[PDB]
RNA sequence: CGUUUAUUAAAUGCGUCGGUCUAAGUAUUAUAUUUAAGAUUAUUCUUGUAUAUAGAUUUUUAUUUUAAUUUUAUUAGUAGCAUAGUAAUUUAUUAACUGAUUAUUAAAGCGUUCCAUAGAAAAUUUUAAAAUUAUAACAAUCUAAAUAAAUAAUAAAUUAAAAUAAAAAUUUUAAAAAAAUUAAAAAAUUAAAAUAGGGCAAGUCCUACUCUCCUUUACAAAGAGAACGUUUAUAUGUAAUUGUAUGUUUGAUUGGGGCAAUACUAUAUCUAUUUAUAUAGAAAAAG
RNA sequence: AUUUUAUUUUAAUAGAUGUUUAAUGUUAAUUAAUUUAUUAUUUUAAUAUUUAAUAUUUGUUUAUACAAAAGUAACUUUUU
RNA sequence: AAUCAAAGUUAUUAUUAAAUAAUAUUGAUUUUGGAUGAAUUUAAUUUUUAAUUAUAUUUUUGAAUUUUAAUUUUAUUAUUUUGAUUUAAUAUUUUUAAAAUAUUAUAUAUUUUAGAUUUAAAUUUGUUGUUUUAUAUUUAGUUUAAUGUUUAUAAAUUGAUAAUUAAUUUGUUUUAUUUUAAAGUUUUUAUGAACUGUGAUUUAUAGUUUAUUAUUUUUAGUUUAAUGUUUAAAUAUUUAACUAGUGAUGGCACAGUUGUUCUAUAUGUACCUAUAAAAAAUAGUAAAAUUAUUUUAAUUAAAUUAAUAAAUAAUUAUUAAACUAAUUUUAUAUUAAUAUUAUGAAAAAUUUAAAAAUUAAUUUUUU
């Protein structure tokens, strides 16, 4: 056995005197081992924000590398592509992006409605740079007359839904495009 | 279903704390570790140390003998639990149910002879130190008393052979 | 963000109840238009016919019971009505009747191989009288199909 | 969400069972030397020697300095103090008997003498208070 | 530490010398066919567990899965027999039990018949004279079961306490 | 002439001076201190720390540290100067517990003293707007109501008053005997207060040194052909952070007796081999 | 003076000479009136009062600089 | 003048909690590196996320304690596929929110007025309701086993050897518990130099007296005073004072037996007793509490001792006892066994003492 100590009466409540520091507390008794934690205790890594100023966190986690391969290379099952294959443009996410583009290039109408305008406004996603959104319209909608780009970004709409979630919306880029000879759109009514 | 309260009876609960100035305080319980004796030099302090380890103590060694009266053994034999023919050694004794586990330790046992002013019979017994009259009784009703004190292993493979 | 109050919290639960996975029931055995009464509920003993099935709930409308006044919104295009129409009720409270025996049957799957077709598909049987109810056959939408925007499969199948 | 609704979610350190004592501590060893406790069931006296027998003795009185050799009681109020803390053994029981200051032969293997160590061939029938083990003659360690 | 593991098997049922606390007074239909399932599972869940762990540590000593090294191969592959008590395989007592079943049944029959033997010898017709009831009243219930062993009928009884006849 | 948590003869700061340092910094230098600049001077004498020391302690005083109890010479002295005091004299004021002057044995100032001294704090004289006594003297701004609605506190009240006695207490009650609502002002009482002020008890804290004690890093010995780090032994340092520093009557007493109505607070007196139990050591028979 | 007033008895009760819970209360084998009798004079924690017909609150009138921390309750379409 | 005692029901919405169960486990809440790596490193013979069937020994004399239990054998770190099982718990919000008796000059609710009054608890160390707590409502609010039925058996003794004519029970082995709330502390490591220290850090946006670059000093944020006193402020309004910084609000730097200190035991994030974290320290030795009415045997005591009260008598208490001359044919609480945190007795009768009460005294001491 572990005999019972009797800590806290006896001697051994004056050996505090007697040239003991460190009164050891009884860690026979919790003995149940499984941790606490702290008072201060830490809230999850889940952004809890949902303002305007919300940030991303640059903060690498393991999963968002597990779940990449599992979707580039049939991860536990399928042996990776050698390491030059993996460094070249003929990687299929590479060769999907150089062949098969994957872009949102919305147009807003509210500016380029009934009323005519020389600088229509589009939305791009948030990684399409200004002179990609000239080659963009250039090779896909025959736009050939953009002198100068005007590229904002916003942060995507937030709302409550009926529920209560905060469901924001991604964010994109509004790119307020110049083009020299003025174009419009018609609304028979 | 009271609080046995000290001075004052057996008082109810939900009664009157008025007098319970030292029940409050023989709940705490006695002072684990501390002197008894508040005051007045304890009467252990006052008495001198004897026998430097103790005035009955016993040692790893120590020839104590759980005391098997000889009644005890008498009764058993008419009774039936013990067979006459048989030198009855310890075995018989503990799985006759004379003597239980409790009872036998190192130095085997002790045979005293206990009111017993007479044996009828012929009785044979392979005990440990028996005394010195119950020796002269066995031996006068033609028995025998061979002693044995064995070891403490000799005691287990006596018992459980 | 942050939970909400707790008869609100579970007011999510108790709003939007099919939202838990498996809410839908082991495999569907009500269909449109089969024999079907309410034995619980509103109205024991009301015969009807199943108009439509919302599924993902567990839902049905049974048609001449439990038919919900309907508040139909309108415009200034055409005016509004108040027709009833019969409310999407539950299907746990609802039993088949034998189309032949037009008695409470149980109805449950079974595997049957079918003639002529090796499908072996899961038709639905009654416990007591073995009719073998077939799953009915959905329908092709008749008008649909963009006229301008489609591919024409002869022309999209070109291998 | 009742006891505390949040000191009970978040998670502290969890008691378990609480070690016992040695279940012989108070036959404490200022008797087991000092007095015997002698007696016939329901009177035991706890005999001590005394007072006076080894500090000063010349020029004590004659006849006193041998009242000092004999096997004297002491008195009752000192009998029910240094025995009460015997009695403890199991309280509101009102027929066990207190523990006996030295450890009767029979007791000791009461310990033993238990279903659950009937397999203990060692440590069982006295070995403790047995002589000490033999071993080998090439035993070493 | 030291939990009398020399008994969990020694048990005479499944249920015994396993420690279950938590136990309730009406176990109902359901939570007896789960308790019976459960001493039987934690039963076997400690065989089957037991054994994983003695086969593979044997495994991974190098020698066969029950501890056979290569001596223990050897004598075998000799005819000699290396065990000295063999204890009776399965083979064994699920045969030493096949036909001690197989003697009651055919004894069953064998004495199944036999009692008729005395049953048909057994004239009485109508009740003995355990049919008073001058001590106490019969039982109803009882006499519609012993109706069976008569011709006249038993169960009809007056108001009053039974005269004999 | 800067600088500070209860804001200053606080602590800084320059110079001088004492000590230390020529293998990390320039010995008219930089460390380490004591003082305080400027101007006069800086007295008498040593029992301990330090230094030096010779196996160490024990001894031992060039300079330094601390000391001088009748050091007390210079010097100022009733002064932030232990009481004595409002010091005694002089002024000053109608009135001098002010303040300044003379001298001068100041309970034990004293050479780092004393002088010199500027805006400071006093004392006069004097002038002067703050509404300083006399003395009271609303021009100004700070409603009610309507609206919003918090705080201390809260055992109760139908009695609270009032007078008188009390009994432990300040009176508050008890008792006797007496007799006036809502609103706003006042603070006499209720607890108008907070919180300071005591002193006692047990508990803990924190600081200090000749006498208590470790973890202790220094001093010395030894061991390594001593190539340097470690281990010992002997030592125990307030550099050391442990614990004690009482109890009872008020400052002394602690014992066992006795006389004081076979009462005894310590009452009042005295006596004396009236004895000091245990545990380790010491005596090994009974001592 | 005497008489006459505050405690010298009875009767009903109801065991007795004052401090350790009464429980088949749906037969913890329940099934339409269980009428649940059991409730801690303070402690915290939540409410509600007193102070409170209130203390605060009260919107009538006008003397220009530009950074960075800091926020992000944040709308968007606007011509960097 | 004035009272007057009194409203128990929302209505409407559905799959958490807690213990338990002996199967998984490289660090839960985006997508490393994205130059090509050097930057994504936690490892060492100690009660450890490893948790151990005895009462005898032996022991600083006094908090120190028992050795494989069957050698891989099962006491072992655990869930989906019965809303996963079981037993305990039970709600939380939305909006509900109510009611018809007592005088007529004044003590307190009963109808018929008069009679009537500690509010309680503690504290009373009878300095005897001694100046403490309570606004109210409801919820939550404190752990010593009141029991021994057949297998079955115990019981002492020396200092020690031993001895045991020495006389005798009980027990299928009974163990576990020990109040509640409350410190300052105390030790064990994590956070902090945005406030504030000190280290370091800025090389010339107003006025002025003097011959002078030194020096008087404009001086609207700071040695005073008023107001404010839960205040507009857990330091603000008005104001006195002061103000000359080539040597300093400030790059980053020092951290807790310790930093910093022009030193005040001052400050190092709004009480320096640092914060934060982890304990069950002690608190019975005049702190606050300790939950269940109608009952069914009484009382006080006052001595030995105390580096001054947990211990002893005596009392009280729980449980149990047996009828020794004295009397009537009266009348008698005597004890054993255990439980026991106590030093001071109204009115008298007297006795010490300046007592100016304390002290002795000894009969009281209410259901």
């Amino acid at each position: 056995r572990f005999y019972r100590p009797l800590v806290n009466q006896g001697i051994n409540l004056w050996r505090s005197r007697m040239g003991r520091l460190h009164k050891g507390w009884t860690t026979w008794e919790y003995n149940r081992d499984v941790i606490p934690d702290p008072r201060p205790f830490p809230e999850p890594a889940v952004n809890n924000y949902f303002g305007r100023s919300r940030i991303w966190n640059p903060i690498a986690g393991k999963i968002g590398l597990v779940n990449r391969k599992a979707e580039e290379w049939g991860w536990p099952h399928q042996r990776p592509p050698p390491t030059g294959l993996r460094r070249s443009p003929e990687y299929f996410p590479f060769f999907f992006s150089r062949y098969f583009p994957d872009v949102e290039v919305r147009l807003v109408l509210d500016s380029v409605l009934n009323n005519e305008t020389t600088r229509p406004i589009f939305h791009i996603p948030q990684d399409m740079s200004k002179q990609e959104l000239v080659n963009y319209l250039k090779n896909i909608y025959n736009i050939d007359n953009v002198v100068r780009i005007r590229v904002r970004n916003m942060r995507g709409r937030r709302f409550k839904n009926e529920v209560g979630e905060i469901k924001s919306l991604p964010d994109y880029k509004v790119a307020v495009v110049e083009l020299d000879s003025p174009v419009s759109i018609v609304f028979k009514q | 279903s009271g609080h046995n309260v000290i001075k004052m009876g057996w008082m109810k609960i939900g009664g009157s704390w008025k007098y319970s100035r030292s029940y409050n305080d023989a709940r705490r319980g006695f002072a684990k570790g501390q002197w008894q004796e508040r005051k007045m030099t304890p009467r252990f302090m006052l008495a001198p140390r004897v026998s430097a380890g103790g005035p009955r103590n016993r040692y790893e060694g120590k020839a104590s003998f759980s005391r098997l009266s000889l009644s005890k053994l008498l009764w058993a034999v008419d009774t039936g639990r013990l067979n006459p023919n048989e030198t009855i050694t310890l075995y018989h004794l503990r799985n006759a149910k004379v003597i239980a586990d409790r009872e036998v330790v190192w130095p085997g046992m002790v045979l005293l002879a206990g009111n017993v002013e007479r044996v009828p019979y012929p009785l044979h017994i392979e005990l440990q130190n028996a005394s010195a009259k119950a020796i002269q009784l066995l031996e006068e009703a033609g028995g025998s008393f061979t002693n044995v004190y064995m070891s403490h292993e000799g005691l287990y493979q006596e018992l459980h052979p | 963000a942050r939970d909400l109050e707790s008869h609100q919290k579970i007011q999510i639960a108790g709003r939007y109840p099919y939202f838990s996975p498996d809410y839908e029931i082991k495999p569907w055995i009500w269909y449109p238009g089969d024999t079907v009464e309410v034995v619980s509920g509103e109205g024991a003993g009301q015969r009807g016919a199943i108009i439509a099935v919302v599924k993902y709930k567990n839902e049905i409308l049974v048609q001449n019971v439990n038919v919900q006044d309907v508040v139909i919104p309108a415009s200034e295009t055409r005016p509004e009505q108040v027709v009833q129409r019969e409310h999407p009720i539950s299907v746990l409270r609802v039993r088949h009747v034998d189309p032949s025996t037009n008695q409470l049957c149980h109805l449950e799957i079974v595997k049957v191989r079918n003639k002529e077709t090796g499908e072996l598909e899961e038709r639905r049987i009654s416990l007591e009288s073995g009719a073998l109810l077939p799953i009915p056959a959905p329908e092709e939408t008749v008008e649909a199909g963009d006229p301008l925007k489609d591919t024409a499969i002869q022309d999209a199948d070109e291998e | 969400p009742k006891a505390g609704c949040e000191e009970i979610t978040r998670q502290g350190r969890r008691v378990v069972l609480k070690p016992q004592e040695y279940f012989a501590q108070h036959r404490m060893q200022v008797w087991q030397m000092r007095f015997k406790e002698m007696g016939p069931p329901f009177s035991r006296v706890w005999v001590a020697l005394g007072g006076k027998m080894r500090r000063r003795r010349i020029g004590r009185q004659i006849d006193v300095k041998d009242m000092r050799y004999y096997w004297r009681p002491i008195e009752p109020q000192y009998q029910r103090l240094y025995m009460s803390r015997l009695r403890i053994k199991d309280h509101s029981n009102k027929r066990v008997q207190p523990m006996r200051l030295r450890a009767t032969n029979n007791d000791i293997g009461q310990a033993s003498s238990l279903k659950e160590w009937e397999r203990s061939s060692d440590r069982k029938y006295g070995a403790a208070l047995a002589p000490p083990k033999k071993r080998d003659f090439e035993f070493r360690v | 530490g030291f939990t009398m593991k020399y008994k969990r098997g020694t048990g005479l049922w499944d249920e015994d010398h396993v420690n279950d606390f938590d136990a309730n007074k009406y176990l109902s239909a359901r939570s007896t066919m789960r308790w019976y399932y459960g001493m039987e599972r934690l039963q076997t869940r400690n065989n089957m567990n037991a054994r994983r762990a003695t086969q593979s540590y044997n495994n991974n000593m190098g020698l066969h899965h029950s501890g056979r090294g290569a001596f223990e191969r050897e004598l075998e592959r000799r005819g000699i027999q290396v065990d000295k008590y063999p204890l009776t395989t399965t083979t064994g007592a699920a045969r030493v039990a096949e036909m001690v079943l197989l003697r009651r049944q055919e004894l069953e029959a064998h004495a199944k018949k036999a009692m008729e033997s005395q049953r048909q010898a057994r004239r009485r017709d109508a009740p003995s004279e355990w049919y008073d009831e001058t001590e106490g009243p019969l039982n109803p219930r009882f006499l519609a079961s012993m109706q069976s062993n008569y011709t006249q009928v038993i169960t009809e009884l007056p108001s009053s306490p039974v005269t004999g006849r």
